């Protein structure tokens, strides 16, 4: 028993949402993700390449409107958000592939 | 632009499931029907009465009308 590594019970993913609303906060945060494959899967390599195409942004990127990331360009052109990031958080048996962004109340919709 | 200018809301959390993770018509017997009955019960004595009253008036008036069409034997009892 002492030298056997314990296998953890699997965690069920659920398409769903949780909305914590507080209009008194200056900017809104939104994260959206689908279930990932987990460390061992080779696809994680492709997923990361994918996230690279979309990439990330934040009002201090100098590239501004010329950034190669389409989403980044749009965010700039239309003042869509203060920032956004893609991620591919892995775990043993599962993971989270998604993106998170920070925007002003009135631009959440376009950004999303 | 009507979304984002509606109300000043604070401290409310809501949890929701995708439609594909749940059932469309859940707990028909434990929740649905009971409530249907509850809803029916709570309204029946507010709606029914005047409709029942209308019905009566209708029946009376319909019968009272046909009755006035029949002949009263008391108009021919001395027509020899």
């Amino acid at each position: 028993k002492e030298d056997a590594v314990p296998i953890l019970p699997r965690c069920r993913f659920t398409g769903s949402e949780i909305r914590a609303r507080d209009d008194a906060l200056p900017v809104a945060h939104v994260a959206l993700a689908v279930e990932g494959p987990g460390w061992a899967d080779p696809d994680n390599v492709v997923l990361h390449v994918a996230n690279a195409i979309i990439g990330r942004y934040d009002r201090t990127f100098g590239g501004g409107k010329h950034l190669s990331s389409r989403l980044a360009a749009l965010a700039v052109e239309h003042k869509l958000c203060h920032s956004f990031q893609t991620f591919n958080t892995s775990y043993s048996d599962t993971g989270l592939f998604g993106f998170h962004f920070v925007a002003d109340p009135l631009s959440i919709d376009d950004m999303m | 632009i009507h979304f984002g200018n509606l109300a000043r809301v604070r401290h409310i959390i809501t949890y929701s499931l995708s439609p594909f993770e749940q059932r469309a018509i859940p707990n028909i017997f434990s929740d649905a029907l009971p409530n249907v009955w509850r809803r029916f019960s709570s309204q029946v004595f507010k709606v029914a009465p005047p409709f029942l009253g209308a019905y009566l008036l209708y029946s009376w008036g319909t019968q009272e009308f046909e009755r006035l069409k029949r002949k009263n034997p008391a108009d021919y009892e001395n027509d020899q």
